[PDB]
């Protein structure tokens, strides 16, 4: 329902948590940031989240985040989802 | 599926029926006695409103159908000062 | 001749309206062009200067509806043996006429009455109830 | 010169003579006369420098002012500061009311004003009688001041000095051949006034001159007023006057015993039982020809007990404290009557005691009967409706079920009382316009609280129908606040005042359910105040939707479904989209903006400021008005 | 999302289609709404013919010009090519 709809076959999902109660933290000070093919609408999600929560930007921590990875280079004997 | 709208000035403004069913008075005019076959003609002669106002209200019909819930960005409807007033004076008789 | 309040003559306009809505409530075929002209005449009657004739038109069509319903009541009560079939025929005719009339009086329905009184379709059904099934209640329920 | 007037007012406030003379010299005559004959405005009250000279006891400075000038004491000023502060009185009235003999005697000795009939028709002798100093009164007698100067309510010196504890002035007037029966507009004698305050010496003084007994406007002899005010010694003196029969004695004793049962200042239940038993014994004194009771059918508020017509009936409830309270209320109703103004207050006190003891049901019944009696007597019941609002709120806050017919009865009482409030505001607009307007505001707020409590209480279908009937009957009267808020506006407004008592926890504004009930009860959603804001205009002013989105969500959809224009324009020409403080209100409004060509054309016409008068229909004139 | 205002004398049709398309289906839909054979009809953009295989995205109007409002005064006429007799809309009255 965007003004300009963005196309993606990459299947975003939302498991954002609350740092005000969750004991999660990231001692790694070197964020690996994000590849371009994932940033199709993550920024647009930040605008979507700021519709009701404009006072906070998406504090991304990736030590617990994961991601499905294909195995097309060898015939895919398995689907090995790994951390981001 | 294509209803005909005749102005007092003789200009016809045939538009899609779904576009023309967003006006309550047109809703009643198409309904009531008879609906013809397929509404191929379904003619109604708006013998009072001017032709430019009928063109503007058909434009608004297209505008409303296109942007009934089209997100939050909606183009501004351009209205000339000389074409206003009488547009709303006829927007009574074409209650939307 | 745009949509200005032209101070229209009530007599000829109300006579034309009377003929057209009589045809409508009797479900007689009526001209589409005359139907749209009657829409224009309703808008002329509900707007014309120096005072709105909407209350006058409302009372006039109230009188028309009540005398038509009473005439149908007299016909049904005269048709003693087939009171039920006649009542069903006149009920179908009057309900279709009431919906079509409420469509015709749409501008008056949502511009003057809403701004006390009841809607023209609601008024038609209420007149049918209070003058057709309210007097002819015991006969209908017994049959 | 108002600065010079304030300066000389300050100089006379300290009782200074030399600085006043230095400030009231080296000038012409007209300005000096204006300075000595005008009022300075301090604290919102205008008073002459003579008033501040007499008030603080500075009699020497005003005496030398009378010596050095010809200033009069006829200057218009207030009466007192004890909750009246009404002007129109003279300066000598304030001097007598100040309570100093020297200033009054010097003001009388130089331009006496002992015959000033003010707007309240009160001479300074009446002010001296209120002070009660016998020297001032006898000095005004020596100056030959009339004593029959009745006040606004036909109140004379005798009644004024007998309502307050001053037996000396009353006695001196009594041997001065005053009015033995000083009737008033209130229907008093000063025996009633003596009984209201228990000045037993003044009662003795009036008895020694045989001041007689009359019936009050509410149907009360002075003995009955003495019994009602819980004052036994006045009952003694008015019973010893021997112009009272067995029935009068019996009813006075019964009323006194009942009045001791319910009064906060003097609540002695043993006195109640003993006086009631003494009354009952004298009822059955003769064995035969007994003055049997005349008990009314039982009142549902006091259980259903029909008083006590037997000595054993009263003996059975000697230690039954709550039953004795109910018997006292029954006896008060029986003798005082349902129309008296004094019968309501002990019922309210007993209800308050029950509420503080969590006897909520009996409290509701008692306050309901008190409300019925006060509405039948046509009294201001804005506070009692408020009390109903808290006791329902505390009932809900303490998780106790509230019966629907009680809310129906209090809502019917609220609707009728708001009707009489509308009548009063239509009638009264100058005397107590602030008081009547504040009562109107409080009545509207209490109605909102009761509706909110109705929403939080589950009821039957017919109970909901009755509540909706009451709300419909109020709404189709269109109540209006100071700023023009409708009843829907106040429920929408988050700035609506909530009482500091138990209504805070339960009655919260804005409440979505209250708006929904008002809307389906027939609220005029399109109505606007004098500012021009609509119901949609104030709901987008809601500051904290993050705490409760559902409250905001279910009223925005409710207002739009009602038919409120999204593009409504106030007096300063702002749409509710422009007044949306938070983003979520803007989003919900945009999802609820049911736009149309009429609205867009109206916006274009209003922006262009083109001519539209006497061309379009008048409904379109209104449409351009609010678009 | 392209819009068009096909004009043939007093007759006027408001049409919605896709920007990336052709005028073949435009001829077919004016055939359907006019109840006349389609080969006689010949669309004109500012009084000039265009190919039946020419895309309407390059006919002279785009999605940012052929808005839901008045897109373009596209003329039409019926062959017995033909003559483009397009009457202008009635002049609005002068503003007071």
């Amino acid at each position: 329902n965007q003004d300009t709809v963005i196309d993606l076959g990459i299947s975003f999902q939302i498991y954002v948590l609350q740092a005000g109660a969750w004991p999660l933290t990231q001692a790694p000070s070197s964020t690996f940031a994000i590849p371009q093919e994932l940033e199709k609408s993550v920024q647009m999600f930040e605008l979507f989240y700021s519709q009701h929560f404009s006072g906070r930007k998406l504090t991304w921590l990736h030590y617990l985040c994961t991601g499905e990875v294909k195995m097309n280079y060898l015939g895919k004997p398995y689907v090995a989802m790994v951390t981001t | 599926m294509y209803v005909k709208l005749i102005s007092s000035d003789g200009h016809e403004f045939i538009v899609k029926r779904e576009h023309a069913l967003t006006s309550g008075t047109i809703k009643a005019m198409l309904s009531g006695p008879g609906q013809f076959a397929e509404n191929e003609t379904n003619e109604v002669n708006f013998r009072e409103i001017p032709s430019h106002v009928l063109s503007k209200v058909c434009m608004y019909f297209t505008y409303k159908v296109r942007y009934t819930n089209s997100s939050t960005e909606i183009p501004e409807f351009p209205i000339a000062p000389e074409i206003a007033l009488e547009l709303l004076m006829a927007a009574n008789f074409l209650d939307c | 001749t745009s949509l200005k309040p032209r101070v229209v003559d009530f007599d000829e306009t109300w006579n034309k309206l009377l003929t057209t809505i009589k045809a409508v409530v009797m479900l007689e075929y009526v001209e589409r062009a005359t139907w749209n002209d009657r829409f224009s005449d309703i808008y002329a009657l509900c707007v014309a200067y120096p005072e709105p004739l909407g209350e006058r038109l409302y009372t006039e069509t109230k009188i028309f509806l009540e005398n038509h319903v009473r005439h149908l009541h007299k016909r049904v009560l005269e048709s003693e043996e087939q009171v039920l079939v006649m009542y069903h025929r006149y009920w179908e005719e009057y309900s279709k006429g009431a919906d079509y009339m409420d469509c015709l009086y749409r501008y008056l329905n949502t511009q003057f009455i809403k701004k006390p009184l009841m809607e023209i379709g609601e008024l038609a059904l209420d007149m049918w109830r209070k003058l057709m099934v309210e007097p002819l209640q015991a006969i209908l329920i017994r049959m | 010169m108002e600065g010079l007037a304030g300066y000389v007012y300050k100089a006379a406030s300290e009782g200074k003579v030399l600085t006043l003379a230095a400030l009231l010299l080296n000038r012409s005559e007209s300005d000096i006369r204006y300075l000595l004959g005008y009022v300075s405005q301090q604290g919102g009250q205008r008073s002459t420098p003579l008033i501040i000279a007499a008030r603080n006891g500075h009699a020497k400075v005003v005496r030398l002012l009378l010596e050095h000038y010809r200033v009069q004491t006829q200057q218009t000023g207030t009466v007192r500061f004890d909750g009246y502060v009404i002007d129109g009185a003279t300066a000598l009235w304030c001097a007598a009311g100040a309570g100093h003999f020297e200033v009054v005697k010097l003001l009388v000795s130089h331009g006496a004003n002992v015959n000033h009939t003010t707007v309240t028709n009160s001479t300074p002798l009446r002010a001296a009688c209120f002070d009660g100093r016998l020297d001032i009164v006898k000095y005004l007698v020596e100056n030959n001041a009339n004593i029959s100067i009745a006040n606004k309510y036909d109140n004379t010196c005798l009644m004024i000095a007998a309502y307050k504890g001053h037996t000396d002035v009353v006695r001196y007037l009594l041997e001065q051949r005053a009015d033995p029966n000083a009737k008033a507009h209130c229907g008093a004698t000063a025996l009633h006034f003596a009984a209201e305050a228990g000045h037993i010496d003044i009662v003795k003084e009036l008895i020694k001159w045989r001041a007689a007994i009359v019936v009050n406007g509410h149907g009360m002899t002075p003995l009955k007023v003495a019994a009602e005010s819980c004052k036994a010694d006045v009952v003694e003196l008015l019973l010893s006057h021997a112009d009272c029969d067995r029935r009068s004695r019996i009813e006075a004793l019964e009323l006194l015993g009942a009045s001791f049962a319910n009064d906060r200042e003097n609540y002695d239940i043993i006195k109640t039982y003993h006086y009631l038993y003494l009354a009952m014994l004298e009822r059955f004194q003769d064995g035969d020809n007994i003055l049997e009771k005349e008990v009314l059918p039982p009142i549902h508020a006091y259980g259903n007990r029909t008083e006590c017509r037997n000595p054993q009936e009263l003996e059975s409830i000697r230690q039954d404290r709550d039953a004795l309270h109910m018997e006292g209320l029954i006896v008060r109703e029986r003798i005082l009557g349902a129309d008296n103004i004094d019968v309501s207050h002990p019922i309210i006190y007993r209800g308050a005691v029950y509420a503080d003891n969590m006897e909520f049901e009996q409290c509701i019944k008692l306050w309901l009967h008190a409300l019925h009696l006060r509405q039948k007597g046509n009294r201001n019941t804005h506070k009692d409706l408020l009390r109903f609002a808290q006791v329902f709120s505390q009932m809900i806050h303490l998780n106790e079920t509230v019966k629907a017919p009680d809310i129906e009865c209090v809502l019917r009482c609220s609707v009728l009382e708001i009707e009489q409030s509308m009548n009063r505001v239509k009638n009264i607009s100058d005397a107590d316009v602030h008081n009547a307007m504040d009562n109107y505001e409080c009545n509207l707020y209490t109605f909102l609280y009761l509706v909110c409590i109705s929403t939080k209480t589950q009821c039957s279908e017919e109970d909901q129908c009755k509540i909706n009937k009451q709300i419909y009957n109020l709404i189709h009267l269109d109540p209006r606040t100071r700023e023009g808020f409708t009843l829907l506006h106040l429920a929408v407004n988050s700035n609506t005042p909530v009482d500091d008592f138990h209504t805070n926890d339960v009655c919260s504004f804005p409440n979505a359910l209250v708006t929904k009930l008002l809307l389906d009860c027939g609220a005029e959603v399109n109505a606007v105040d004098n500012e021009g804001n609509s119901a949609l205009h104030i709901i987008v002013q809601y500051n904290r939707p993050i705490s409760d989105f559902l409250t905001l969500h279910s009223i925005i959809i409710s207002l739009v479904e009602a038919g409120a224009h999204t593009d409504m324009t106030n007096k300063q020409n702002k749409t509710p989209l422009d007044k949306s403080t938070t983003g979520v209100s803007e989003i919900l409004l945009k999802t609820q903006m049911k736009m149309s060509l009429k609205c867009l054309a109206a916006r274009a016409v209003r922006a262009n400021d083109i001519n539209y008068q006497d061309q379009i229909p008048r409904t379109l004139e209104e449409f351009v008005g609010f678009h | 999302d392209v819009f068009l205002m096909i004009r043939r004398h007093k007759t006027t049709i408001f049409t919605d289609a896709k920007e990336s398309s052709t005028v073949f289906e435009l001829k077919r839909i004016v055939e359907g709404i006019l109840k006349r054979p389609p080969d006689e009809q010949r669309l004109y953009k500012d009084d000039q013919l265009l190919d039946d295989g020419k895309t309407l995205g390059e006919c002279g109007f785009t999605s940012q010009t052929a808005r839901p409002q008045a897109p373009a005064t596209v003329g039409l006429a019926f062959r017995a090519f033909e003559a483009l007799c397009i009457e202008p809309f009635s002049s609005p009255p002068e503003l007071p």
